[PDB]
RNA sequence: AGGACCGAACCGACUAAUGUCGAAAAAUUAGCGGAUGACUUGUGGCUGGGGGUGAAAGGCCAAUCAAACCGGGAGAUAGCU
RNA sequence: GCUCGCCGGAAGACCAAGGGUUCCUGUCCAACGUUAAUCGGGGCAGGGUGAGUCGACCCCUAAGGCGAGGCCGAAAGGCGUAGUCGAUGGGAAACAGGUUAAUAUUCCUGUACUUGGUGUUACUGCGAAGGGGGGACGGAGAAGGCUAUGUUGGCCGGGCGACGGUUGUCCCGGUUUAAGCGUGUAGGCUGGUUUUCCAGGCAAAUCCGGAAAAUCAAGGCUGAGGCGUGAUGACGAGGCACUACGGUGCUGAAGCAACAAAUGCCCUGCUUCCAGGAAAAGCCUCUAAGCAUCAGGUAACAUCAAAUCGUACCCCAAACCGACACAGGUGGUCAGGUAGAGAAUACCAAGGCGCUUGAGAGAACUCGGGUGAAGGAACUAGGCAAAAUGGUGCCGUAACUUCGGGAGAAGGCACGCUGAUAUGUAGGUGAGGUCCCUCGCGGAUGGAGCUGAAAUCAGUCGAAGAUACCAGCUGGCUGCAACUGUUUAUUAAAAACACAGCACUGUGCAAACACGAAAGUGGACGUAUACGGUGUGACGCCUGCCCGGUGCCGGGAGGUUAAU
């Protein structure tokens, strides 16, 4: 059993993009942004608890950090983990 | 066995095969096999200790019954086989109880013979028993040096040791090197010569046959430079040295034996 | 023209890696001489 | 059958021209040798400095080798410039 | 966009290693780009990497690494037992189609499969660090079967041709379909089954090994492929719609045979040869301590779960190693057509490129080539370099030879296309039907169809038929090395090194010898037919004299002589 104190930490933000909207329309997947730890079980339970929908399957992938330079000094954005969460039939908000 | 190869190729011109046709064609008996990794001459410290070693075919190891510590139990030979770890062959034998064991193959041991060890053994060849029950004058092989040690004398191809005398608790043995040597009368020994006496007659023909027995080339210290070998240097085949090993010590006749612990047993040294 | 540096990350880490240094007394003292100079990258790990 | 023959891949490097502030701190072009073997190759490992390894040339040991590279003794010493 | 040209065993496609966002989109042209740049692998912003099955991770190990204790060592530390790590190897399971601007065996459609958990039910001896089996292993050759695939014919759709002809033997395009499931083939191997016992498998074993007796002779295992289903599904040339003029929308016919055919697969097979060709888990089985009614095992259902990390992109290169967008280096996989023995080579397909300065001119001279009168090595250190030969078949072929060679010696002759033999033969394949049976994926037949060299004869064209590319120069005497090989990365590839062979010599095993302050290790899990050192260097005939010097082996009469 996953503690709700962790389920309220898992999800970060919805990932909005052309492919995200495409997956929503033609495949009923909500693309998300989740913490780096984020087991697929973690994410599925977090969605079923905090959105009260029915998840069929999650498909994570870890996105790397672009080396974005800012002026002269070199930079490095952070890795983050995406989550293609496919809902059964129910609804998105 | 010993067949000259036709000169259909240089390097085939001088080969002399030794084709023993009764060796078990195929695979050895598995339960008596085990890994045996080439060393290269290299040792603990990873440096070459013995030169000119390394390469050649991969070869398993055949656990050979050397102690021959099964008494009273008769054993039937069933397979003569090729052991790549020896010059002799081996003979998978099967005991009455059901155990298989490789043993060195004597001169007349054929598939079908019967053998047994222990003091109650007959003196027909292939039997082993202490050199206290073996009669003086007999030819024996696979001789131990300490009772139960295992068998260390006369193990090569066609090599045998003859019990020359017996002075009470000990036994003089004329070793294949010509040196006589006392060996406790309890040191077990197996009868008759060892097989494969033709082994010495192969000629190997070419350099690759030396290679695939694991023998890397041997440079002559004359060809080397002053730094590499005591021999070496000189503007064209100059020697002027007394022949010495690569480590300075003299060769071409110099007794390097120094034991003082076993020389009480060396009755008469080799000639 | 096989140049001398033929990269391999496995060989790199097993030879000059952190754990490679820390395994031995002499390597534990390379990390000391580098923390001394104040190096940012102590060893090869990235 | 063969350390067999001819010959691509593959390995090598005999000749010539070019190149010689190069396309390249050793290559290109044309020919050249081996090409089932003492062959060739990928990955990983072991051997270390008066030491390793060497079918041996003082060859190779990170474009460095009759004794690597780095740091130190060290601002060696230099009747020499 | 049309035309041209280049690669096409690559200059195409997919990977590993390595890289690290170079991928896609919008946007800008300062710097970067050997020029301009609207373009980019540049700058800026956003997007993009979806896994029970593919890799990793994980389980098991090789070499090797570390190493509790331990042994050894001034200290550091060295070695190493248990053990523990360590792939480049061993270990469960997914394919086809579609889809994105960018991912796909990951998403969606369909069709599967694997391993564990947890209950349920029914049967039930289960139980491991331990026993046994298997995993599990070489080189070479020879085929046979099949497939990938290709070619042709059929079938379907389309065309009837800018210039003579083109309703035909005409031209063009298509003719695709997986895993899985069920059969169990060509084949390959094994003789099965039962009872009794047994000093062996560190105990125990009902398992393995062994000894018998009975009894039968077949049973079992492996196996490509084909065949059916998967699949009346998808895919499908095209057509009809519209336009971001870039594709979405819908529909979509035929979808077969024959022949050739792999280096792929049966094959980890078979035959052979010596050089004698990992381990350990997974898996199967057997019992031990333990419980033994339980637990646990089995099978059917039911459901659950399969985490995490990688996934973009380059990868023979502009993205990796070379300071460069560097003619160099870089392991694996796939490999279409015609001609060809061919993975050569020529021209092409799919695909991808025209190599990031161009425009002119048409000097010398330099580079890479083409041709050359007559002569033909007179050149030169030297035939350096060019030139020449170059294929297949048949004839023929010298000294010498170690009988294998030399030898492709040398040299000669034929070669295209057309027709006939024979509208395509010999050969290969092999249909229908006819039977026969243990009816099958069977066997005898039987020859349709396909495929199809080679030769002989006759004719015909050219200066020339091996017509292009490709593709030996040959012969004589002689030195040295027997030979194949190795060699100075980067001026020396040799006569040098190695070699097989020979001899001398040491070495009796706690072997000598070597690495080691030592322990220990190699030698070698070897045992004098073995191992080391040294020299010579196949083979044939041989290897003569000198023991004073130096060395080594031994001797002991005496002289001299250390520590003490």
């Amino acid at each position: 059993m996953i503690r709700e104190e962790r389920l309220l930490k898992v999800l970060r933000a919805p990932h909005v993009s052309e492919k995200a909207s495409t997956a929503m329309e033609k495949s009923n997947t909500i693309v998300l942004k989740v913490a780096k730890d984020a087991t697929k079980a973690e994410i599925k339970a977090a969605v079923q608890k905090l959105f009260e929908v029915e998840v069929e399957v999650v498909n994570t992938l870890v996105v790397k950090g672009k080396v974005k330079r800012h002026g002269q000094r070199i930079g490095r954005r952070s890795d983050w983990k995406k989550a293609y969460v496919t809902l059964k039939e129910g609804q998105n908000l | 066995a010993v067949v000259k190869c036709k000169p259909t190729s240089p390097g085939r011109r001088h080969v002399v095969k030794v084709v023993n046709p009764e060796l078990h064609k195929g695979k050895p008996f598995a339960p008596l096999l085990e890994k045996n990794s080439k060393s290269g001459g290299r040792n603990n410290n990873g440096r070459i200790t013995t030169r000119h070693i390394g390469g050649g075919h991969k070869q398993a190891y055949r656990i050979v019954d050397f102690k021959r510590n099964k008494d009273g139990i008769p054993a039937v030979v069933e397979r003569l086989e090729y052991d790549p770890n020896r010059s002799a062959n081996i003979a998978l034998v099967l005991y009455k109880d059901g155990e298989r064991r490789y043993i060195l193959a004597p001169k007349g041991l054929k598939a079908g013979d019967q053998i047994q060890s222990g003091v109650d053994a007959a003196i027909k060849p292939g039997n082993t028993l202490p050199m206290r029950n073996i009669p003086v004058g007999s030819t024996v092989h696979n001789v131990e040096m300490k009772p139960g040690k295992g068998g260390q004398l006369a193990r090569s191809a066609g090599t045998y040791v003859q019990i020359v005398a017996r002075d009470g608790a000990y036994v003089t043995l004329r070793l294949r090197s010509g040196e006589m040597r006392k060996v406790e009368a309890d040191c077990r020994a197996t009868l008759g010569e060892v097989g494969n006496a033709e082994h010495m007659l192969r000629v190997l023909g070419k350099a690759g046959a030396a290679r695939w027995r694991g023998v890397r080339p041997t440079v002559r210290g004359t060809a080397m430079n002053p730094v590499d070998h005591p021999h070496g240097g000189g503007e064209g085949r100059n020697f002027g040295k007394h022949p010495v090993t690569p480590w300075g010590v003299q060769t071409k006749g110099k007794k390097t034996r120094s034991n003082k612990r076993t020389d009480k047993f060396i009755v008469r040294r080799r000639s | 023209m096989k140049r001398t540096f033929q990269p391999s990350v496995l060989k790199r880490n097993r030879s000059h890696g952190f754990r490679a240094r820390m395994a031995t007394k002499n390597g534990r003292q390379v990390l000391a001489r580098r923390r001394a100079k104040g190096r940012a990258r102590l060893t090869v790990s990235k």
